[PDB]
């Protein structure tokens, strides 16, 4: 009476292993838990969403409103939690987009389902739910696209794609971002129309420069990779044009060392006499067959010994720094060099082509140019990128990845496959999907209507955010869908959608108008993810964790 | 009497320590109670360093988590030994000894000795087998029916995972399988099944392959992606640094000869790459339209993959030492250990073969086989523990399907085989039976522990036990007379009975074989101790 | 008994020769026992009178823990 059993014959596992069961609300607690993590990244979510300050173990600060980004940081706790944490991540690595859709999605089914287990629906009943509303989700998704990128580069379709991509993660200026990202674009693009050959594109080509100081419209867009470097011997201008020839080397430039006891041996005072001279003439001819195909730059990979950099300065040869391997990999691109590990005479199909190397002062120290022009395209364009703050400059570098990222989505698929934005795509399904449940006889039609309640968290999220009530704005959008179609088509009552501020009242006309477009490709994969990051947790009757 | 021997010990026994096998069990079994049939819970393992394992099989909990109490020490090592030979009955042998030791335990009350109690295991153990005999139904491998070993397959998948994951890889498992089945009918489960952990796209868009595939890829950009045909050489031999014997090393007397000697390194590399190049003189014929590939079980040297690149010859290195010995069977060639001596009778064909690069890592694939002797099975997966999920449910899939191919004979599942034993085992003369007095009880507490599994799968449904089985008793009485012979299963969708032949559920000869020999033994022994102490210096 | 090269297997493929892992010691003096074969450390000094013979059957079966290898004894 005074004390308990304290759980007879719990021996049987170490007293950190502690067992949780769907059982005693656990599940209930485990949905719980998901609402402490899902708003935070509802304030986050849209063009007016806030982003989010994280303080690692080690002082780094990343301020950022991508939920794919602020979770890595993050140190998770609860099991389930960490699939919701890991479903984000695989949305950001693969289509590069929807994150933030992955993480509000995946947390509204199950707080929908909380509905569902307290009316006594069984975990099983409740996936066949998702499952099957799922594969009527992604049918209809394919009727409701309209309009297409058709050619590969334009000026103005270019702003139609990765203008509302970007709108979301550092809104700012429309126009001043979204001419830096679409010229980047249309110099790694290998055009060749009419030839019939495979488009390609690399999402790691375009590379984003962080510089501090300045402004965000003193920004520009280089052809050529940009690095912090300091010449050895001499800068050069090199106003004499008529282009250059450049050999990049990815091994160092010295003697060729024995791998093994590399050591000098002098058996009489006559080799001694030789062997200071012998040194200098290894090198001298050597570089003069280099110096004798018109190179005038030459890239190494390691440490370059003092005695190799003096006959480089003698024909006013540049000398270039590619420590680690990606550094020096995507400079080839460029000029289109093949590297050859030996030091003598490169072949001259093998050189490279830059017009200009200049050096000048831009965030304070010497920067290097490689640059390129109209003529001789090159390709791996790099952006310079000037701000105030060092925070904002990795937000950015990952705004424009979620750029490049969509240009990845114009390659595999047969075509961009715009969708209609600011909410109208989850809007839509909800008519439809409420009509699809009640075409379902039996008990499962419970989890499919609920499913579509799930859709409705996008337009009260963007209501939300915009200083807006979501009872006034959100029921007078219904007034749209729920007309549904006249006795004439042509209807164009598909594009309205959720405004932020403004006027308010629902508003923006037709988003036609507005550009701003979703992608296909993206909300195929966006819902995939969420619906078994959900499913996942709901699957699991029991959790065990250890050490606490 | 031990606090005289030692002066700090632990000790229980006689009531004391026939407590211990029977509690220390019931926890166990009841861990793994939910666990067993296909509606069963789904259990997450989180250890304190991050990792997620997140399965349905029991050796999982049993590996992953520790466990103080002894007596589930020697339960542990049997349910993990019995998914090592079988590939399945971890959670069957929990619930057969852990229910056993409850069921003999009433008795123990009574007055009972533990030996005759155990004594009649053994007998009721021996009629199991000689009812197995008659129980079996005998299978011809001369037809290849397809539609059986879908059925068979489906048997570890629907526990494991769901209707979704089961159609994918229903026909993933059956393609792996049918390349098994050969003329030598020599089954190799290891070399012709592998599991590859890639995360891509959905689980659920897993496919099947023809052919091997590698974790390695190019290095060199100009090495051709896609060959057409393309003429695999095995090579065992590494060129690169090598150990250099304690490092003797160069002397030169002149600057000349320092990078005279430099030129030293490239000798020995190069005159193995001359043979190579005598060997594609050979097949040079209609160079454009196929190909020449090279793959090596250790690292190349970066020196020299530049010689392949302008020959257009891929490279692989730093392979795995089990996938060399399955470049035979796959292209098939032969291994070529020495350069010396070449010919083009080891040179292996491929129909296709080209790279798909996913984020840093590059991957190699290889298919379009004349007549491919091995296969494998691409396991693709959303989260780490997804890889996991899917492994343990595919390769506790492989062990079932192979061992019905080894003999001519299996074994109906949906409980059939645990309810005919109980009206055998109770309906049987004693007389006939070696045991008897006492030893009488003791077969009784081993025919109705069996009836314990077919309860449990109901336990799960939600449907109660006691019902669903008044039905079952009650079909078998009117089939003996009937002139009808037809195995009754349990439905735990509709909450009644069924055909195990007719729905396709199927179980593994020697997983029940093993299992019922397994669990009489841990619970025999269980009961014949008496008494648990520690000792020990430590 | 010791470790083996993956260059010296081949000129025995090559032959006929079987090439196996590294063997303890005390396995050493049972496989001698059988074949009747004497150990011989100097592979010059080996000879055809210490080559093990009357050996009934060569086979290897598979279980998933380990591989297994059998030498039968003609008897």
């Amino acid at each position: 009476s005074l004390r308990l059993p304290q759980n007879p014959n719990a021996g049987l596992f170490k007293q950190g292993y502690n067992s949780y069961s769907n059982a005693d609300g656990q599940i209930i607690k485990s949905i719980a838990a998901i609402r402490e993590l899902h708003q935070m990244c509802l304030t986050s979510m849209g063009p007016c969403g806030r982003n989010k300050i994280i303080v690692n173990h080690l002082g780094k600060i990343i301020i950022t409103n991508d939920a794919a980004t602020m979770l890595r940081e993050l140190d998770i706790v609860h099991p389930a939690v960490k699939v919701l944490v890991m479903a984000t991540e695989q949305q950001k690595i693969d289509m590069g987009d929807g994150t933030n859709l992955v993480m509000i999605l995946a947390g509204e089914l199950l707080n929908v389902s909380e509905k569902l287990i307290s009316m006594g629906l069984s975990a099983v009943e409740i996936i066949q739910g998702y499952n099957m509303a799922r594969k009527f989700t992604l049918k209809e998704l394919d009727e409701m696209v309209v309009g297409e990128i058709t050619d590969k580069n334009d000026k103005n379709e270019l702003l139609k794609m990765i203008k509302p991509v970007i709108s979301s993660k550092k809104y700012g200026s429309e126009d001043i971002l979204s001419e830096l990202v679409s010229e980047a674009v249309s110099h790694v693009l290998p055009v060749a129309q009419q030839a019939g050959e495979i488009p390609y594109f690399n999402v790691d080509s375009i590379r984003v420069v962080k510089i501090m100081g300045g402004s965000l419209s003193n920004s520009t867009v280089i052809k050529g990779m940009v690095f912090n470097r300091e010449p050895e011997g001499h800068v050069k201008s090199l106003s004499e044009d008529k282009k250059h020839k450049v050999a990049v080397f990815t091994c160092p430039l010295d003697i060729a060392n024995t791998e093994t006891k590399g050591t000098v041996l002098l058996h009489n005072a006559q080799e001694m006499l030789d062997f200071s001279k012998g040194e200098e003439k290894q090198i001298d001819a050597m570089m003069k067959e280099i110096a004798d195909m018109g190179v005038e730059c030459i890239v190494a990979g390691a440490g370059v010994g003092e005695l190799a950099l003096h006959y480089l300065n003698r024909y006013g040869i540049l000398v270039l720094k590619v420590p680690s391997k990606f550094e020096l990999r995507r400079l080839c691109r460029v000029c289109g060099a093949t590297p050859l590990p030996r030091l003598g005479a490169p072949t001259p199909e093998e050189l490279g082509l830059v017009e200009t190397v200049k050096t000048m002062e831009i965030g304070g120290d010497r920067v290097t140019v490689f640059k390129q022009e109209q003529g001789e395209i090159s390709r791996t364009s790099t952006i310079i990128l000037r701000g105030a703050t060092q925070n904002n400059l990795d937000d950015i570098e990952r705004a424009i990845d979620d750029g490049v990222a969509a240009v990845k989505g114009l390659m595999k698929p047969s075509g961009g496959k715009l969708l209609p934005g600011a909410g109208a795509t989850e809007i839509e399904l909800i008519s439809r999907i409420t009509k699809y449940g009640e075409r379902t006889p039996g008990l499962l039609q419970l989890a499919i209507k609920q499913f579509a309640v799930a859709f409705e968290v996008v337009p009260r999220t963007l209501a939300e955010t915009a200083g807006l009530d979501v009872n006034e704005v959100l029921p007078n959008l219904y007034a749209a869908h729920n007309v549904t179609e006249p006795g004439a088509v042509k209807t164009d009552h598909l594009y309205k959608g959720v405004d932020i501020d403004g006027e308010s009242d629902e508003g923006v006309k037709d988003i036609r108008e507005e550009n701003i477009y979703d992608m296909l490709a993206t909300k195929k994969f966006a819902i995939n993810v969420a619906t078994e990051a959900a499913t996942t947790v709901l699957s699991i009757d029991q959790i065990i964790m250890a050490k606490k | 009497s031990l606090q005289l021997l030692n002066p700090k010990a632990e000790s229980l026994r006689r009531d004391a320590a026939l407590k211990v096998n029977v509690t220390s069990a019931e926890g166990l079994q009841s861990v793994l109670e939910t666990n067993l049939g296909p509606k069963g819970t789904l259990k997450m393992l989180v250890d304190g360093a991050g990792n997620i394992k997140l399965t349905k099989d029991g050796k999982v909990l049993l590996t992953e988590m520790q466990i103080q109490s002894p007596t589930a020490v020697l339960i542990a090592r049997a349910a993990a030994a019995q998914d090592e030979i079988t590939g399945d009955g971890t959670t069957t042998v929990v619930c057969l000894v852990g229910e056993l030791l409850r069921q003999a335990h009433r008795f123990i009350q009574e007055g009972v000795h533990p030996r005759i109690i155990t004594d009649g295991f053994e007998i009721a153990r021996k009629e199991s087998m000689k009812f197995l005999d008659e129980f079996k139904i005998s299978k011809t491998n001369l037809s290849n029916d397809r539609e059986f070993l879908l059925q068979v397959a489906r048997s570890s998948l629907l526990t494991k995972v769901d209707a979704d994951l089961t159609e994918v890889l229903t026909p993933i498992v059956t393609d792996a399988v049918l390349s098994v089945y050969d003329a030598q009918a020599d089954n190799l489960d290891l070399h012709m099944v592998e599991i590859m952990q890639m995360q891509h796209l959905s689980p659920k868009d897993t496919t099947f392959i023809k052919g091997l595939v590698l974790d390695h890829g190019g290095r060199h950009p100009d090495m051709p992606t896609r060959v057409k045909n393309a003429y695999v050489l095995i090579l065992n031999v590494s060129l690169e640094y090598e150990k250099t014997e304690v490092n003797s090393g160069f002397f030169y007397s002149s600057a000349d000869q320092r990078d005279k000697l430099a030129a030293s390194e490239r000798k020995f590399v190069d005159a193995k790459l001359k043979k190579i190049i005598d060997l594609k003189n050979e097949v040079c014929g209609m160079d454009p339209d196929k190909g020449f590939v090279i793959i090596n079980q250790k690292g190349i040297d970066p020196m020299s993959l530049d010689v392949f690149a302008k020959h257009n010859i891929l490279a692989l290195r730093r392979a795995k030492r089990r996938n060399m010995e399955r470049l035979q069977l796959v292209t098939g060639g032969e291994a070529q250990n020495s350069v010396e001596d070449l010919s083009p009778q080891i040179l292996g064909f491929s129909g296709l073969v080209y790279q798909e690069t996913i984020g840093e890592e590059k991957f190699t694939y290889v298919t379009e086989n004349t007549d491919p002797k091995s296969c494998t099975i691409l396991i693709k997966g959303s989260t780490h523990y997804a890889l996991a999920q899917t492994k343990d449910a595919v390769r506790d899939g492989l062990r079932a399907v192979a061992n019905v191919l080894k003999d001519k004979n299996i074994i109906p599942g949906a409980g059939a085989f645990y309810i005919a034993l109980s009206r055998y085992l109770r309906s049987a003369n004693m007389n006939k039976l070696g045991a008897k007095g006492k030893t009488k009880t003791g077969i009784e507490a081993f025919a109705e522990a069996l009836l314990v599994i077919p309860k449990t799968l109901v336990k799960n449904s939600g449907f109660d036990p006691l019902d669903v089985l008044a039905m079952v008793e009650d079909e078998l009485d009117d089939a003996q007379d009937s002139d009808e012979t037809r195995y009754v299963g349990v439905d735990l969708n509709i909450g009644d009975s069924c055909d195990p032949t007719i729905e396709g559920i199927w179980d593994s000869y020697r997983v029940l074989r093993n299992a019922i020999t397994g669990a009489t033994g841990i619970a025999s022994n269980l009961l014949l101790c008496d008494e648990l102490l520690r000792a020990g210096r430590s | 008994e010791k470790g083996v090269s993956d260059l010296a297997q081949h000129y025995l493929l090559k032959g006929g020769c079987s090439v196996l892992r590294r063997v303890k010691k005390s396995d050493n003096n049972r496989i001698a026992r059988v074949t009747g074969a004497t150990i011989v450390n100097r592979v010059e000094d080996l000879k055809e009178s210490d080559v093990g013979t009357n050996c009934g059957l060569f086979k290897v079966e598979m279980i998933g823990d380990e591989y297994f290898s059998f030498l039968d004894n003609c008897k």
